[PDB]
């Protein structure tokens, strides 16, 4: 997946 | 015929560094790995 | 690949290109 | 570009550019700002000798 | 690695500043840590002092 | 002394770095275009700065450019990134690298100069990318002995510090069996 | 067709068919003045390029004789290899720059240099084409 | 006097290209650019300065770079110096050249 992804998405959110 | 551009690249390369700009940094660079030749060193505290 | 690594962090990046090209070079005919 | 960079071998020709932007972003100096009513009337930076 | 050393982005190399594991540690400096007594006796004087002023000096 | 002073009045004492009155602030209204650059939009307002980074621009920039299907239009877009300073990816260096490894008439040395120059702005090769580039070298037999094997002592380089750096990341979280498949990948 | 022809084929490139789009007179002028200012410094880039000063030095002193009046003045030569790059940067057709080559070979300011020719940078602006 | 010691401290230092700053509409142009173009004898490297100071004939005003101790093109700016233009103001060809030819 995208560098990108794995920085801003993958953390806990509604 | 192929060790001809190797002899070619290696004078470039010299010559690029030892340009008037350059002198400097390449002799800086030049002592910082395997080479001390103190026939530098000693013409220059000679004139400190 | 002592050289090439100097003069890319000095800010020399095409000169350390040839130089590390010209290293290679060398230990090309020298294994061989 | 100052120096040719290694890329600008690649950089697409110009054919079918017709929307180049250089030239249509560029203005005439007149365009940049009116002269408004609020500039008819400014007062002024120094202080006058009389009015 | 101290905690400003490491690489924490995904995506990118940064230099490393160049107060990374440098600036020592001296409770004498910082964090600040204080007797009691000593601060009231720093504010009360601060307040008292402000018009003892020499304005014109050499 | 005069109740006027002669600053006032006197050309001799004229100052040359006063300007006219209605120059400065017809020059300060001025509120010059947003969109300075392709992709974004230049803040105007402190609501707008909080929105801004350059670090961010990079993933938009990133998104124009896994748009563009050809490298030529590619290109320019990098080149506006380059310039306008803003931090450069990962992500930019895989889109970049495989749309030159793919486009035809390449010159491989291009390729891995291009590689270099993302990595001096700072973009972290990873697995891709490395992997990218042993492709690019397989591909050329056309070029001079002692530049494949430059690249290939660099390419060495590359896999070995990717290795090292993705055990550290892997090691503290006892992911053992994942770490061993990259390994066995590496 | 009116004007020296290697800014005609110049401006053709760089502002294309589409500079027309614009109805202004004034605009276009400044289009075509600054494109040839453009072409001209990059012309200027490429003076002494591929030649030696000595050489350089050789037809400059020829060309100049004995006039004290000329002296101080440097004659601009471009290697035609030089040229017709940089024409082929611009976006000039290679149909048209072979008809450019091939014309200034019959120009009486040529200079022959390395096996290869040359000119001064006043005859590319200056020069018409069929002969 | 002054102006003598000023004359030499120029001529032996370096000119800074960080500090030359381009005003409105203009072009910028390497020192190399313009040495091509106007000849070099204009922005002399040192190795022409020095010629033109320690000699004497006028047939010479340089027009191409001079070689150099190295066996290279001299290519060096240093900074501009009062004695030099003089001494080119003696020449006939360099007077033409600037419009003074009525001299």
């Amino acid at each position: 997946t995208t560098a990108e992804h794995k920085q801003q998405d993958q953390f806990y959110s509604p | 015929e192929r060790a001809a551009s190797r002899k070619q690249r290696i004078e470039n390369i010299a010559q690029e560094l030892s340009s008037f700009e350059r002198v400097d940094l390449s002799c800086d660079l030049l002592r910082k790995l395997g080479v001390d030749m103190t026939e530098l060193d000693t013409a220059a505290a000679a004139t400190r | 690949n002592a050289f090439s690594n100097m003069l890319r962090e000095n800010g020399l990046h095409d000169t350390a290109r040839e130089v590390a090209l010209c290293e290679a070079m060398n230990r090309n005919k020298e294994l061989a | 570009s100052n120096t040719e960079h290694f890329l600008d071998k690649y950089e697409p020709k110009r054919n079918a550019d017709t929307v180049a932007d250089k030239y249509r972003t560029t203005k005439q100096i007149t365009e940049i700002d009116k002269w408004t009513r609020y500039d008819s009337a400014r007062a002024d930076n120094y202080r006058p000798l009389s009015i | 690695l101290s905690p400003l050393e490491v690489q924490r982005d995904v995506g990118r190399l940064e230099p490393i500043p160049s107060y990374a594991g440098k600036i020592n540690a001296d409770r004498s400096v910082f964090p600040f840590q204080w007797k009691t007594e000593d601060w009231y006796e720093y504010e009360v004087a601060k307040v008292r002092n402000r018009r003892f002023v020499f304005e014109n000096t050499e | 002394s005069a109740n006027i002073p002669r600053s006032v009045w006197d050309p001799a004492q004229h100052n040359p770095n006063w300007s006219d009155s209605y120059g400065h602030d017809i020059t300060n209204r001025r509120a010059w275009p947003a969109r300075k650059w392709t992709v974004g939009l230049e803040p105007c307002t402190p609501r707008e700065w909080l929105q801004f980074s350059h670090r961010n621009l990079a993933y938009a920039y990133n998104g124009a450019l896994r748009a563009c299907h050809s490298l030529p239009s590619m290109l320019l877009l990098y080149k506006e990134m380059k310039q306008r300073g803003v931090k450069v990816d990962v992500d930019t260096m895989n889109v970049l690298l495989t749309r030159a490894a793919r486009h035809e008439h390449i010159q491989v040395d291009d390729v891995f100069l291009l590689f270099d120059e993302l990595v001096a702005l700072g973009a972290r090769p990873d697995l891709a990318a490395a992997e990218t580039l042993h492709t690019v070298l397989s591909h050329s037999a056309s070029m001079p002995e002692e530049w494949r094997e430059a690249r290939r002592l660099q390419l060495v380089e590359l896999y070995n510090n990717l290795a090292m750096e993705e055990v550290e990341r892997l090691a503290p979280h006892r992911a053992d069996r994942l770490l061993k498949e990259q390994m066995k990948r590496f | 067709c009116d004007e020296p022809f290697i800014l005609h084929l110049v401006k053709r490139a760089k502002l294309g068919e589409c500079v027309t789009n614009f109805t202004d007179t004034a605009y276009i002028a400044h289009l075509e003045s600054s494109v040839i200012n453009e072409f001209h410094l990059a012309l200027t880039k490429l003076v002494g390029k591929g030649i030696s000063p000595t050489l350089l030095a050789q037809k400059t002193g020829q060309l100049h004789r004995g006039s004290v009046r000329v002296g101080g003045n440097v004659v601009p030569f471009v290697k035609s290899r030089e040229l017709s790059r940089l024409l082929e940067r611009m976006g000039l057709t290679s149909e048209s720059i072979a008809v450019i080559t091939r014309g200034l070979a019959n120009c009486p300011e040529q200079e022959s240099v390395g096996d290869d020719f040359a000119v001064p940078v006043s005859l590319i602006l200056s020069w018409d084409g069929p002969g | 006097t002054r102006r003598h010691r000023l004359d030499e401290i120029c001529e032996r230092t370096p000119f800074d290209e960080r500090e030359m700053r381009v005003n409105d509409d203009e072009m910028r142009v390497s020192v190399e650019t313009l040495r091509s173009w106007f000849g070099v004898y204009m922005l002399p490297s040192p190795t022409v300065v020095n010629a033109v100071l320690g000699g004497s004939a006028s047939v010479n005003l340089h027009l191409y770079h001079l070689a150099d101790e190295m066996g290279t093109a001299d290519t060096r700016e240093h900074v501009l110096s009062s004695r030099y233009l003089n001494r080119l103001l003696l020449l006939e060809s360099y007077q033409n050249r600037v419009g003074r030819g009525f001299m």
